[PDB]
RNA sequence: CCCCACUAUGCUUAGCCCUAAACCUCAACAGUUAAUCAACAAAACUGCUCGCCAGAACACUACGAGCCACAGCUUAAAACUCAAAGGACCUGGCGGUGCUUCAUAUCCCUCUAGAGGAGCCUGUUCUGUAAUCGAUAAACCCCGAUCAACCUCACCACCUCUUGCUCAGCCUAUAUACCGCCAUCUUCAGCAAACCCUGAUGAAGGCUACAAAGUAAGCGCAAGUACCCACGUAAAGACGUUAGGUCAAGGUGUAGCCCAUGAGGUGGCAAGAAAUGGGCUACAUUUUCUACCCCAGAAAAACGAUAGCCCUUAUGAAACUUAAGGGUCGAAGGUGGAUUUAGCAGUAAACUGAGAGUAGAGUGCUUAGUUGAACAGGGCCCUGAAGCGCGUACACACCGCCCGUCACCCUCCUCAGAGGAGACAAGUCGUAACAUGGUAAGUGUACUGGAAAGUGCACUUGGACGAACC
């Protein structure tokens, strides 16, 4: 009947898991930040030459 | 290329078939 | 903002500054030494070092304020606390010693526990998958939970059902009911939980 | 050109002598400060922009540094890196690289000059990325155990980068005190805090609990003394004018904190500053703007 | 289009039918890689042979002929019509366009106060009158007006004057001729002359920092400046977009009147059937009245008009029609539907003054001050932004282009009257094609349907699938 008093354990688990989800979002963002930018820099350094020179 | 010639031919053919059906 | 980005919000806490130097980790000592050369925002006129200061009650007063009437909001808050304490004292005196041990008389504790009971664990948010928004259930962060509890309390007190009943008495009665896990505010929390459970099937619509 | 600048310098010397004669001062000991004062007097300009005002300065300060012709009569440029178009910048880079090679073979006081400063030194126009490249190279030089022989060079590109306790005065009766002032919004407060007292605070000649019947304002008055654990140790006489009750309370709080700084230790003063008890709240009412309801409120948009 | 059922049909046998975007749109054979080559595509050619082509549309059509074909297939014209049609690209606009990153009072949720409900004030539309004009999507609507009783006034009715206040005059048309002053993106950062280079010396394009063709004066941004700091707010904000606003600030080109479209006098309208925008007051108990400017006492079904009616006063020559005060009345309403506005801090909200203008006059505008918050964290359907791309039949640039039916007329062809084509040419019903055109498009064929067309089967890319792993 939605009485949290006797659902305390499950509610605490849910809250802790949500906090862990936010923490995981933060850590994943910082970890994401080879990167496409660096790889494009490398490819620019060594470009494909489909023509003559 | 576009398909404007094909569309003109398609309309011609459709109208011809419709007329043949009619008459 | 008249404060440049280099300005930091002040840290008003006597114990923090009176902490012994030997008890400071290297990072804490670095933080103090850095703050020694940082501009600090002037202390706002709301919070002080007073030991009786309560951030939760201050925020409740601010939320209850209407049109910059801080004096009136504080008056209502103190009247509510006094009414709660008087009612608890009356119950304590009229009650037998067996239950006097459990009867609570601290209005601040009563208020904190009432808000905590009113806090909703899960809310409903519009989440969009494919171009349609649905009221998907979602956990509510701590700030949102506290804010929702306080706002529900204030709105329920402000309802027009209670006529000729002053806000002090209304809020004291509602706070006591919430402390005892009853009343319209807890009913609203349970309604939110019931709606979230009813829409439980849409949880996957969340992407975060 | 050089001849033009020389003629300008001669003109400036003659005019400086003339101005000294005009003002009656000694031509010999007439300095640039004296020239500026004399010109400001003789040609009073209220133009806000100082640069737009009359100026009689040395031609060196007036005219911009003109880059001299970079080749001789035969046409041959002077610097072997001339054709780079950035000969000075690339010469500097080349020298830094040579120093770095020699270093590699053998083995809160200043900052890095801005791109504008580097351009001024090199009499050349640089780019953000060129400046960043040069700064990275200089940082590598700094990290690479640069000795005196290298530090003497490096320092050419380095640019150098607490509450003011009031004096303690004494009244006629020999009691020590400190006087301070503080402004909040439109409220200005002058507060005198005595070294010894029973905690009495008399504002405008009235007891504080009467002047500030509002608990919030009394709490604001309490906040400084309570913070430094000096409640009941100091007497205060405050005079506050302007603003409302809350502005007056804040101004008095700032003035009291500043005055009490003279009686608390330096560590306590720094702690108060960190708690924000000595900062002048710059938040003041924002002017209303034409065509809108208030400072930020806009008129109801009518699509 | 999406879901379900089911038939012809897809399958076997024997015959027919003989068509495909039957396309690898690139003929067979032999040879070359040398001095390139309109564009794109799948590099440029040489020799030899056959087939085919000679502006578009009429026309995968009519007639003739052949055929197991009987609404068919192959071969295939002419008349009338037009100055074009077409192929490939470049720039831009656009995409119910892709990926990524975003919007910081901003696009959605989230926070606060509102509008949308009531009365009143005011503007506008409509109606009304003899009775202005202009703004009129964002970027109009307390806007020109920091203001209409007469005047203002440019309007209407009547009357009067004619070298007229003016070496005349006109508030007469043209803001789609303008100067002047501005709205708008702009809550942008780019506009750029003069050169250089690339593209075979086409329209056009010009970047990679471990750098690969750009250099750039000038304008803008920025900086500097005012207010209270170096923050914030002002101010500033180029080149251009909307033939955006103003001929009614004034001036002015063109055009128009001159016994009047000029000038003067008296009087007069400036209202509400009704709708709608903005604001003010409220619906109250965080409230109402009083004292005080915050330690009170009463009120509480009363709260609630700044409206209505009467009186008085202020200004004025003129006040039922302006303002203030008083009296009287105590009305609608009981926190407002989808929708929608503003706000990132001394801000929103609430409250109190002052000023411009007037003889007087706004709930309007400008401005000073006081009390003074809540959220500020997640995301990309709709709005939009930037970068990198993709598509393009649009170029008046999607408020585009455009297809077909039905009726609107002239020319030609076939024809017992009727059909077909083309043009002239404005409509009706759809929105089929062009963007992933909102179901990708199209070929062959079959059925079906006002109509563009839908669907089945196979085929084409003359679509894409975002091009390391995720
Ligand atoms: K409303
Ligand atoms: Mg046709
Ligand atoms: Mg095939
Ligand atoms: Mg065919
Ligand atoms: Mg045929
Ligand atoms: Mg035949
Ligand atoms: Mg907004
Ligand atoms: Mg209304
Ligand atoms: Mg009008
Ligand atoms: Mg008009
Ligand atoms: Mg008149
Ligand atoms: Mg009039
Ligand atoms: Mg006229
Ligand atoms: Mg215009
Ligand atoms: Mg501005
Ligand atoms: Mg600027
Ligand atoms: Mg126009
Ligand atoms: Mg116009
Ligand atoms: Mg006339
Ligand atoms: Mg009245
Ligand atoms: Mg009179
Ligand atoms: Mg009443
Ligand atoms: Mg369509
Ligand atoms: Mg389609
Ligand atoms: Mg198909
Ligand atoms: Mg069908």
């Amino acid at each position: 009947e939605f009485r949290d008093d006797a659902c305390r354990k499950e509610i605490q688990g849910f809250l802790d898991c949500a906090a862990r989800a936010q923490e995981a979002r933060k850590m994943r963002s910082i970890q994401e930040t080879l990167l496409p930018n660096k790889l494009n820099k490398l490819l620019q350094r060594f470009p494909n030459k489909p023509y003559l020179s | 290329k576009n398909v404007l010639k094909i569309r003109r031919r398609k309309m011609n053919h459709h109208k011809y078939r419709k007329l043949v059906k009619k008459t | 903002s008249r404060y440049s980005p280099e300005f930091k919000d002040p840290l008003i806490d006597k114990e923090y500054y009176r902490k012994p130097v030997e008890e400071l980790t290297e990072e804490e000592k670095y933080v103090r030494e850095l703050k020694k050369t940082q501009l600090i925002k002037a202390a706002p006129a709301g919070k002080t070092s007073s030991v009786f200061e309560d951030p939760v009650i201050s925020k409740f007063t601010n939320m209850m304020m209407i049109g910059g009437n801080k004096v009136l909001a504080r008056s209502l808050m103190i009247q509510t606390l006094e009414a709660v304490k008087r009612k608890q004292f009356e119950k304590y005196h009229a009650a037998s010693a067996e239950e006097q041990a459990t009867i609570e008389r601290n209005p601040y504790t009563i208020f904190h526990q009432a808000l905590k009971n009113c806090e909703p664990m899960i809310g409903l948010v519009p989440i969009l998958k494919g171009g349609r928004f649905y009221q998907v259930p979602v956990p509510l962060p701590d700030r949102r939970r506290r804010f929702l509890a306080m706002k529900w309390m204030i709105t329920e007190c402000r309802d027009k059902k209670h006529q000729r009943t002053l806000m002090p008495e209304k809020l004291s009665h509602k706070l006591l009911e919430a402390f005892h896990n009853q009343g319209p505010v807890i009913k609203r929390k349970h309604d939110l939980h019931k709606m979230a459970e009813a829409n439980r099937a849409l949880a996957h619509y969340r992407w975060w | 050109t050089e001849d033009f600048i020389k003629k300008q310098i001669e003109e400036f010397n003659i005019g400086k002598r003339h101005l000294a004669n005009m003002m009656g001062e000694d031509p010999e000991t007439f300095t640039q400060e004296d020239i500026d004062r004399a010109i400001a007097y003789l040609f009073p300009s209220g133009l806000f922009e100082k640069r737009a005002r009359p100026v009689m300065k040395h031609p060196e300060q007036i005219f911009p540094r003109q880059r001299a012709i970079q080749w001789g009569e035969d046409g041959r440029p002077f610097h072997y890196l001339f054709y780079t178009g950035k000969q000075s910048y690339y010469s500097l880079m080349h020298d830094v690289y040579g120093m770095l090679l020699n270093l590699e073979k053998h083995q809160i006081g200043s900052r890095w000059l801005i791109k504008e400063e580097l351009e001024e030194m090199l009499v050349e126009k640089l780019s953000d990325l060129d400046y960043m490249q040069f700064i990275r190279l200089l940082e590598k030089l700094l990290t690479s155990q640069c000795g005196a022989a290298e530090e003497e060079f490096v320092q050419r590109f380095r640019r150098s980068v607490k509450q003011l306790i009031e004096p303690v005065q004494y009244d006629e009766q020999g009691m020590a005190f400190s006087k301070s002032e503080g402004k909040r919004k439109t409220a200005k407060a002058e507060a005198i805090v005595y070294k010894h007292g029973s905690g009495r605070i008399k504002v405008n000649g009235i007891d504080y609990q009467l002047y500030f019947p509002i608990t919030q304002d009394r709490e604001q008055l309490m906040f400084p003394f309570h913070f430094v654990d000096r409640l009941g140790k100091h007497d205060v006489t405050c005079t506050v004018s302007g603003g409302g009750r809350s502005a007056q309370a804040g101004a008095i709080r700032l003035a009291m904190a500043k005055a009490l700084c003279s009686f608390v230790t330096e560590d306590e003063v720094e702690w108060m500053r960190q708690a924000g008890l000595l900062t002048t709240d710059p938040r003041v009412r924002e002017r209303k703007k034409p065509g809108q309801e208030g400072a930020r409120r806009k008129f109801t948009w009518k699509k």
